[PDB]
C-alpha cells in the first residue's frame, strides 16, 4: 500500500506543480517595470533604547505604536516609552533564554517564551501594581519560537517540536494543534484579519492555516533552507520570508505560487527577520551581517541601508502606526529608525 | 672634536626623525583614528590605548622640535615657553602614568579575572584615564606654583626623577613579573611564547629609554653644558613615545584585525 | 488592597504629633504617596507628597517646614510628623495611592481617613456649589482652571473626584477623559483646556455625593454638592 | 507628571545595574551529551516537558551556571545559536561504549559550529572505570569498531595514572586522541579543547570545570589586551 | 506499517491543496500594486513625513 500512496502522492505533487505553472502567465518584476522607483530611502537613529543586559532577541510593538516590549537572553522583559526612552516596566523572568515576546492588541498582557517549552503570559495591569505571571501554558515538547495574541483570550504558537498550537489562556489548554511541518518551526505571522496564520519551519516550506478549522490550507516550497522570519503583507492576500538563503520571497495566497525574490551576490548571510512598510511599498530585512537592507517590494531593487549595528541584527518589527522602524540586535540595543 | 661632533649629532637627529617619528606619528594617529571610528566597539584596554596614543602623539610632535635643534627659536618667549614647557612635562607625566597603569589594569585582568569583575567597568576606565591626566597635571603644577610663588630647582629635578622612572619602573616591573608568573605556569600545563616576549619587550624597550635621560639628570642633580650627551639621551627618551604604538598596540592580533576592519569598511 | 491611618488623636495648640499609614495588598515599594487632608465641611487640600524611593519631597506652602513625609519601604509603613499644630491643622488626613509611568491612573486608591482634631499656585473653581437631580437623568458639573491644563505633550491633566457622604474620595476620571477602573461607563469627561464638564449619562441613588476637580500640572475644587 | 515617569525609569535603571552586577560575576557552562553518558550524574554530584534544566554551583567562590537542555528535539541546529557567548561547553562521552562514532560525530559537529567558533570545550571522557573493566576482561576488542587501534602505540609523553594497565593506558590515549584530533584538524586558537578522564564516583569535576574555565577567562582577556 | 498513516494523511492534505482554486499572477501582482498606490500617501517611512509631525523628533 506504501507505494501506491507514494505513487498518489508524486501524482498530485505533479498536478499541483503544473496548475502553478499554467498560472504563471506573467511575473510581477514584468509588470511592475512601468511604475517609477522609490528612489533612496534614508532613516537615521532617532533613538537607541539601551539597558538590556545581554543579547536582544525579539520586541514586539504596541498597538498605540508608542510602547514596546523587549526580551534579552538575560532574563528581561522591558516595556519602553519610545517617544522618550523612558523605561515603564522592567519584567524579571523565570527563564533566561528567551527567545520571543509579545504584546497583546488591548495592551493588557505580554506574552514569552523559549527554551522552557513554556510561554508565560503577564498581566500588566492589575490592582497590586506590579507586573504578575497570568498564565504559564505548558504542552510544547520542544522549545518556543513564536507567539502571537488573537485577543486577550487566545494565543497562537509555534515550537521547536514541529507543531502549532491554539491556546485559551483562560483555561489554559490548547484549543487546537496544527500539524504538518516536518522540521522546527521558526517564525509565524498571523493575517491581519486574524483568521490566518501563516508559519515558516526548518523543513524550508511555509504552511498557510485555519486557525479555526486547524487544517492547512496550502503550502509554499520556494525556498532552499530554513525560514528564519514571515511577514503578511498589509492586504494581506501575499506574505514575504527570509532564509539562511541570503534571500527573500514574497508569495500570494491566492496565486498559490512565488511572485518575486530579494536577493543580491554580494550579500551571502541569512535573514533574521522581515517586516513590511505600512503600505507595504517597503520590505525591510534584518541580515546576520550587522546590518538591515530595505528593499522595494514591487521593483525589488534594494532601496537603502539601516547600517548602525555593532552585532547581528536578530529582531525587527514596524509600528502599526508606519512612523518609525525598530531593530533590536545581539549587540544589547534597540535602535528605533525613521 | 667639534665639527665631527656636531655631525654625529645631527646624523643621530636625521636617524631619528627617518626611522623612529613616522612610526610615533603614523602610529599613534592610527590607533586613535580607528579606536575612535570604533567608538560602539571600544574595549577597556582600548580607553587606555586612546589616552596613551594622544600622550605619545603630542610628544613625538614636541620631539620634531627639539629634533635640528629648533627650540632655539622661541625660547625667550617667557609666556610661551612656560606653556610649552608645562605641556611637554604633563605629556612625559601621562605617558609614564599610563603605561604604569596599564600595567597594573593588565595585571588585575590577566592573574584576578574571575574575582575582580566587580573592577574594570568602563565606567572605571574612564574615571581613571580622568584622573590619570589630572594626576599628571598635578605632578607639573604643583611644584611649579610652590617654587614660583616661593622665587628646574633640586627639589623640583628630585621629584620628576622619583615621579618618572623609579615607582613608575618599580610598579611596571612587579605587576610584568607576575603576570610572568602567572602565564609561566598557566601555559606550563594547558602560544603565549608571543606573550611573554611581548611581556619582556615591553618593560625592556621602557627601560632601555628611560634610563639614560633620569641617569643624566641625576648626574647633574648629584653635582646642560654637555652638548651631545643632552641629544642622545633626548632622542632616546623620545624613542619611546615613537616605539610605543609598535610594541603596546599594532605588535598584537587584536588590534590588527580592528585595523583590517576598518580598512574593509572604512 | 488596603490603606488605613493611625493617629488622630487630640492635640493642643503648639503641640505635635505624627500620623501613620499602613499599606497591606499592593506592591508599597513602587507607589507614590499623597496627603490630602479636608477641613470640616469644606473642600480637600493637598498637604505632602513623597515619590517612590523617597527621591522626591513636596510640600504645600501651609506646611513647608512645619510637617515632614517619611517612608518605611521594608514595613509598608508612611509617616506626616507635624512640629505645630495649629486651629488651622484641624482636618481629617486621608493617603492617596499614586503611581506615575505612561498610561498609569495616579490618585486611583484612598484611604480610610482619621480626624485630627486641634483647638502662584494653581486657581480650580466650581461655581456651582449644589445640583438638585433625581435618578435616570443626565446631569453635568463644570469647572474651569487660571492656567490651561493642557500641556504642550497634548495630555490634559485634569482629575475627577466622587465622595459619597461617609467614604473616601474615589477616582472617577483622569487626564479628563479616561474613566478609572471600576466606574461605570454612565460618566464622562471633556474640556478646552481651560474650562472642563463632567457628565453622568444616567444618575442612580449611588452617584450622589461631592465632586471634586483636581489639577496635576495640586489644588482642588471648591467641590460640587448633587442632591436628591 | 513625566517627572515622576523619568524618576521612575531612573529606579528601573539602578536595578538594572544592580542586576548586572551580578550577570557579569557568574560564569554560564553548557552541558552536553548522548544519554548513554552519565552527565546527570556529573550534574546530580554538583553538590555546590520542562525543557532547560539548570543547575548552580560555587567553587572557590566564584558562581557556576550549568544548563542541561533535557526536552528538545533530537535536532540542535538552531536552538544551539542561543547558547553563543558562554563560557564553556561540558560535553561528556561514554569511552566505556560501540557507540564512540557516534559520539565523535556530535562533536565534529559542535566543534565545526559557525555560532560556536570562540566557545571553549571542556570534553569530559566519562565512565572510564568501565572502560578499564572492559579492558581487563578483555571480552570486546576497541580495534574491530575502530581499526587504527591495530597500529596505535601510546605515547611517551603520556601522564600515565599510578596502578593503570598498559593496555587501558592505550585504550584511553586513543581515545582521546580522536577527539583531540578532531579538535585540532579543524579550528586553532580562538577555542581549544581540555580533555580529562572521569568516573561518575569522582568528586574532582567541579576542580576541573573550575580551572579549565579559569585558563579560558585567561585567554580570552589576554585576546582582549592585545597580547596574543 | 506505521507510515501507513502518515501516507494516507499526506495524500489527504494534497488533494486539498490540489483542489483549492487560483488565480492568474497577474491579477495579483495588479492587485498588490493597487493597494501600494492607493496608500502610498499613508506611509511615512515611504514619503518622509514634516519634522513637525515627526513624533520622535
Amino acid at each position: 500500500e506504501l507505494d501506491q500512496l507514494r505513487q498518489e502522492a508524486e501524482q498530485l505533487k505533479n498536478q499541483i506543480r503544473d496548475a502553478r505553472k499554467a498560472c504563471a502567465d506573467a511575473t510581477l518584476s514584468q509588470i511592475t517595470n512601468n511604475i517609477d522607483p522609490v528612489g533612496r530611502i534614508q532613516m537615521r537613529t532617532r533613538r537607541t533604547l539601551r539597558g538590556h543586559l545581554a543579547k536582544i532577541y525579539a520586541m514586539h510593538w504596541g498597538t498605540d505604536s508608542r510602547l514596546l516590549v523587549s526580551a534579552s537572553q538575560d532574563g528581561k522583559l522591558i516595556i519602553w516609552d519610545s517617544y522618550t526612552t523612558n523605561k515603564v516596566h522592567a519584567i524579571p523572568l523565570r527563564s533566561s533564554w528567551v527567545m520571543t515576546c509579545a504584546y497583546a492588541p488591548s495592551g493588557n498582557y505580554v506574552a514569552c517564551g523559549g527554551l522552557d517549552n513554556i510561554c508565560s503570559i503577564y498581566n500588566l495591569k492589575t490592582r497590586e501594581g506590579n507586573v504578575r505571571v497570568s498564565r504559564e501554558l505548558a504542552g510544547h515538547t520542544g522549545y518556543l519560537s513564536c507567539c502571537r495574541f488573537l485577543d486577550d483570550n487566545q494565543i497562537v504558537t509555534s515550537s521547536g517540536d514541529t507543531t502549532c498550537a491554539l491556546w485559551d489562556i483562560e483555561t489554559g489548554q490548547q484549543t487546537t494543534t496544527f500539524t504538518g511541518h516536518t522540521g522546527d518551526v521558526m517564525s509565524l505571522s498571523l493575517a491581519p484579519d486574524t483568521r490566518l496564520f501563516v508559519s515558516g519551519a526548518c523543513d524550508a516550506s511555509a504552511k498557510l492555516w485555519d486557525v479555526r478549522e486547524g487544517m492547512c490550507r496550502q503550502t509554499f516550497t520556494g525556498h532552499e533552507s530554513d525560514i528564519n522570519a514571515i511577514c503578511f503583507f498589509p492586504n494581506g492576500n501575499a506574505f514575504a520570508t527570509g532564509s539562511d538563503d541570503a534571500t527573500c520571497r514574497l508569495f500570494d495566497l491566492r496565486a498559490d505560487q512565488e511572485l518575486m525574490t530579494y536577493s543580491h551576490d554580494n550579500i551571502i548571510c541569512g535573514i533574521t527577520s522581515v517586516s513590511f512598510s505600512k503600505s507595504g511599498r517597503l520590505l525591510l530585512a534584518g541580515y546576520d551581517d550587522f546590518n538591515c537592507n530595505v528593499w522595494d517590494a514591487l521593483k525589488a531593487d534594494r532601496a537603502g541601508v539601516l547600517a548602525g549595528h555593532d552585532n547581528r541584527v536578530s529582531c525587527l518589527g514596524v509600528t502599526d502606526d508606519g512612523m518609525a522602524v525598530a531593530t533590536g540586535s545581539w549587540d544589547s540595543f534597540l535602535k528605533i529608525w525613521n | 672634536s667639534e665639527h665631527q661632533q656636531y655631525v654625529i649629532g645631527l646624523f643621530l637627529s636625521c636617524l631619528y626623525t627617518i626611522f623612529l617619528f613616522p612610526i610615533g606619528f603614523v602610529g599613534n594617529i592610527l590607533i586613535l583614528v580607528v579606536n575612535i571610528s570604533f567608538r560602539e566597539k571600544m574595549t577597556i584596554p582600548d580607553l587606555y590605548f586612546i589616552n596613551l596614543a594622544v600622550a605619545d602623539l603630542i610628544l613625538v610632535a614636541d620631539s620634531l622640535i627639539e629634533v635640528f635643534n629648533l627650540h632655539e627659536r622661541y625660547y625667550d618667549i617667557a609666556v610661551l615657553c612656560t606653556f610649552m614647557s608645562l605641556f611637554l612635562q604633563v605629556n612625559m607625566y601621562s605617558s609614564v602614568f599610563f603605561l604604569t597603569w596599564m600595567s597594573f589594569d593588565r595585571y588585575i585582568a590577566l592573574a584576578r579575572a574571575m574575582r575582580c569583575s566587580l573592577f574594570r567597568t568602563k565606567h572605571h576606565a574612564r574615571l581613571s584615564c580622568g584622573l590619570i591626566w589630572m594626576a599628571s597635571v598635578s605632578a607639573t603644577l604643583v611644584p611649579f606654583t610652590a617654587v614660583h610663588l616661593q622665587h628646574d630647582v633640586r627639589e623640583v629635578q628630585w621629584l620628576e626623577v622619583t615621579l618618572g622612572f623609579i615607582v613608575p619602573f618599580a610598579i611596571i616591573g612587579l605587576c610584568y613579573s607576575l603576570i610572568v608568573r602567572v602565564l609561566v605556569r598557566a601555559h606550563r600545563h594547558r602560544r603565549r611564547q608571543k606573550a611573554l616576549r611581548m611581556i619582556l619587550a615591553v618593560v625592556l624597550v621602557f627601560f632601555v629609554c628611560w634610563l639614560p635621560e633620569n641617569v643624566f639628570i641625576s648626574v647633574h642633580l648629584l653635582q646642560h653644558a654637555h652638548p651631545l650627551t643632552g641629544h642622545i639621551v633626548n632622542l632616546a627618551a623620545f624613542s619611546n613615545s615613537c616605539l610605543n604604538p609598535l610594541i603596546y598596540s599594532f605588535l598584537g592580533e587584536t588590534f590588527r584585525d580592528k585595523l583590517r576592519l576598518y580598512i574593509e569598511q572604512k | 488592597v488596603q490603606l488605613v491611618e493611625s493617629g488622630g488623636g487630640l492635640v493642643q495648640p503648639g503641640g505635635s504629633r505624627k500620623l501613620s499609614c499602613s499599606a497591606s495588598g499592593f506592591a508599597f515599594s513602587s507607589f507614590g504617596m499623597h496627603w490630602v487632608r479636608q477641613a470640616p465641611e469644606k473642600g480637600l487640600e493637598w498637604v505632602a507628597y513623597i515619590s517612590s524611593g523617597s527621591g522626591t519631597i513636596y510640600y504645600a506652602d501651609t506646611v513647608k517646614g512645619r510637617f515632614t513625609i517619611s517612608r518605611d519601604d521594608p514595613k509598608n509603613t508612611l509617616f506626616l510628623q507635624m512640629t505645630s499644630l495649629r486651629s488651622e491643622d484641624t482636618a481629617m488626613y486621608y493617603c492617596v495611592r499614586s503611581i506615575y509611568y505612561y498610561g498609569s491612573s495616579p490618585f486611583d486608591f484612598w484611604g480610610q481617613g482619621t480626624t485630627l482634631t486641634v483647638s502662584s499656585d494653581i486657581v480650580m473653581t466650581q461655581a456651582t456649589s449644589s445640583v438638585p437631580v433625581t435618578p435616570g437623568e443626565s446631569v453635568s458639573i463644570s469647572c474651569r482652571s487660571s492656567k490651561s491644563l493642557l500641556h504642550s505633550n497634548g495630555n490634559t491633566y485634569l482629575y475627577w473626584f466622587l465622595q459619597r457622604p461617609g467614604q473616601s474620595p474615589q477616582l472617577l476620571i483622569y487626564r479628563m477623559s479616561n474613566l478609572a477602573s471600576g466606574v461605570p461607563d454612565r460618566f464622562s469627561g471633556s474640556g478646552s483646556g481651560t474650562a472642563f464638564t463632567l457628565t453622568i449619562s444616567r444618575l442612580e441613588a449611588e452617584d450622589v455625593g461631592v465632586y471634586y476637580c483636581m489639577q496635576h500640572l495640586l489644588t482642588f475644587g471648591a467641590g460640587t454638592k448633587l442632591e436628591l | 507628571e513625566d517627572k515622576a515617569a523619568v524618576e521612575r525609569s531612573k529606579m528601573i535603571e539602578k536595578q538594572l545595574q544592580k542586576d548586572k552586577q551580578v550577570y557579569r560575576r557568574t560564569l554560564r557552562l553548557l552541558l552536553l551529551g548522548a544519554d548513554n553518558s552519565g552527565k546527570s550524574t556529573i550534574v546530580k554530584q554538583m553538590r555546590i516537558t520542562s525543557g532547560i534544566f539548570e543547575t548552580k554551583f560555587q567553587v572557590d567562590k566564584v558562581n557556576f551556571h550549568m544548563f542541561d537542555v533535557g526536552a528538545q528535539r533530537d535536532e540542535r541546529r538552531k536552538w544551539i545559536q542561543c547558547f553563543n557567548d558562554v563560557t564553556a561547553i561540558i560535553f561528556v562521552v561514554d569511552s566505556s561504549d560501540n557507540r564512540l562514532q557516534e559520539a565523535l560525530n556530535d562533536f565534529d559537529s559542535i566543534w565545526n559550529n559557525r555560532w560556536l567558533r570562540t566557545i571553549s570545550v571542556i570534553l569530559f571522557l566519562n565512565k572510564q572505570d568501565l572502560l578499564a573493566e572492559k579492558v581487563l576482561a578483555g571480552k570486546s576488542k576497541i580495534e574491530d569498531y575502530f581499526p587504527e587501534f591495530a597500529r596505535y602505540t601510546t605515547p611517551e609523553d603520556a601522564t600515565p595514572e599510578p596502578g593503570e594497565d598498559p593496555r587501558v593506558t592505550r585504550a584511553k590515549y586513543f581515545i582521546r586522541k580522536e577527539f583531540v584530533d578532531i579538535s585540532t584538524a579543524s579550528g586553532d586558537g580562538r577555542h581549544i579543547c581540555y580533555p580529562h578522564f572521569t568516573c561518575a564516583v569522582d568528586t574532582e569535576n567541579a576542580r576541573r570545570i573550575f580551572n579549565d574555565c579559569k585558563d579560558i577567562i585567561l585567554q580570552m582577556n589576554l585576546r582582549e589586551y592585545n597580547l596574543v | 506499517t506505521a507510515s501507513i498513516a502518515q501516507a494516507r494523511k499526506l495524500v489527504e492534505q494534497l488533494k486539498m491543496e490540489a483542489n483549492i482554486d487560483r488565480i492568474k499572477v497577474s491579477k495579483a501582482a495588479a492587485d498588490l500594486m493597487a493597494y501600494c498606490e492607493a496608500h502610498a500617501k499613508e506611509d511615512p517611512l515611504l514619503t518622509p513625513v514634516p519634522a513637525s509631525e515627526n513624533p520622535f523628533r
